[PDB]
């Protein structure tokens, strides 16, 4: 008799929408290919302003289609602060991550109640209504973007490779190994080239991004 | 009685 | 595919800050006048004590600590020599609010100020080793911003509830979160289950019994297990 006792149902086709918001534009098709391979319907929006982000997230949170899907994923890439994202806007007070949470909570977003809501955020810096959320926040220095030959996020690329090759393993098991890899990469570079990875979640069941 | 913290 | 080394005897210290008596939060701090003493927290402290002694940690209990005391205790552990230990655990049982915990004297201590005292730079003898915090407390008054820990690796914070909300304490049985946590560690560690998997199970048990939603926040980068004798 193993734990967790239950497993999030993962049967719908598609498994859900994979909302990609890349305000920077350096990421490759890698992550989108991987999530499509997993069975997600990918929708991509590039270089959005904070307003654009609030507006696209708000919109997606009310998509009646969620009722037919078993999960939801959002990948967010943007310059930002400790716990917020600036989008392409030149500002110091971004859209706080907890507001993003508020938009998808059980009350606000009912069509996703009891369904796993996953957020993978690459930030570049200088039922209870709060259940079934999974937050992955990677923070790296903006100087990684100030290079003549900018490098795509090692975090997002590693996430894609793990999901592509080991999709039947629990997401958290995969992510802890991803963290180990980021730690190994970090052990080779100064702070302005490191990828720090922080996680927070309210999952109540086994979560595997593969058909149950 | 069930108390909150 | 790695696991944090967890073989030393003891494994490390398990600090338990247990706050029961909130008289002053009514005798010296004007706004918490209706703040009730935490009846049942002693059962929690005892459960944590027996759970972790069985898992080979050296228990260091401290009861009724004002915020000043919490800081001095934490400072003493920050300066101690953990070089022969594989882990460090710090449990805090008290009243709380959005992102913070209350001292018995009604003063506040941001959770982030507590955990960040154990970064590799500040506590070298725990650098590369898991630093685990378990906090039973409310995080607001909602019933149904901080990121709690540093972004560097090896931190695990187990919170009884998401931010802005309350957590429940049954005066005769202990708190939902701590009692569930201890029961799962006791039953599941001997079976080889990792601590994060156990915390998801706790999220589930507690959320099934208003409703309460626990929440782990962490930067762990290896599987964490507490091998049980």
């Amino acid at each position: 008799q193993s734990i967790p006792e239950e497993r999030y149902k993962m049967k719908s086709k598609p498994l859900g929408i994979c909302l990609i918001i890349d305000c920077i534009g350096n990421e490759t098709e890698l992550l989108r290919d991987t999530f499509t391979s997993l069975g997600y319907e990918v929708q991509k929006f590039l270089h959005l302003s904070m307003h654009g982000i609030s507006q696209i997230l708000g919109q997606f949170a009310c998509m009646p289609e969620h009722r037919d899907y078993d999960s939801f994923v959002c990948v967010l890439v943007s310059r930002g602060g400790s716990q917020s994202v600036y989008g392409v806007d030149q500002t110091h007070s971004g859209l706080p991550l907890h507001h993003i949470r508020r938009m998808f909570m059980g009350d606000s977003c009912p069509y996703l109640a009891g369904k796993p809501k996953m957020f993978f955020i690459q930030n570049y810096v200088v039922v209870h209504r709060e259940a079934d959320f999974f937050w992955s926040l990677c923070t790296a220095d903006m100087s990684l973007l100030e290079q003549s030959h900018s490098s795509p996020s090692l975090y997002l690329q590693c996430l894609s490779q793990k999901l592509r090759q080991e999709r039947k393993r629990p997401l958290l098991d995969l992510h802890i190994e991803l963290n180990g890899y980021m730690y190994d990469w970090n052990s080779r570079v100064s702070a302005k080239e490191k990828y720090y990875v922080w996680l927070q979640h309210t999952l109540r069941k086994k979560l595997i991004l593969s058909y149950t | 009685a069930i108390e909150t913290d | 595919d790695k696991v944090y080394q967890m073989k030393s005897k003891p494994r490390g210290y398990c600090l338990i800050i247990n706050n029961h008596n909130f008289a002053k939060a009514r005798e010296k701090v004007p706004k918490l006048h209706s703040i009730r003493d935490r009846n049942g927290t002693h059962l929690d402290a005892g459960a944590l004590t027996t759970t972790f002694e069985e898992l080979h940690f050296e228990i260091k209990p401290h009861d009724d600590c004002t915020v000043e005391q919490i800081y001095e205790i934490l400072k003493i552990y920050q300066l101690m020599d953990h070089s022969n230990m594989d882990c460090f655990i710090c449990c805090i049982l008290s009243h709380g609010d959005k992102g913070i915990i209350y001292g018995t004297d009604g003063q506040e201590a941001p959770i982030y100020e507590l955990t960040s005292q154990f970064t590799g730079l500040k506590c070298p003898s725990l650098a590369g080793k898991p630093k685990v915090f378990f906090i039973q407390a409310c995080q607001g008054d909602n019933y149904q911003q901080t990121r709690y820990i540093p972004d560097e690796a090896d931190f695990l914070l187990g919170m009884a509830t998401v931010n802005n909300c309350v957590s429940y304490r049954n005066p005769a049985e202990g708190t939902w979160y701590i009692q569930s946590l201890c029961q799962s560690l006791r039953e599941r560690c001997p079976r080889g289950d990792d601590i994060l998997t156990i915390l998801t199970e706790v999220n589930y048990e507690v959320s099934n019994k208003g409703k309460q939603m626990p929440q782990p926040t962490f930067t762990l980068r290896k599987k964490l297990v507490f091998p049980s004798d």
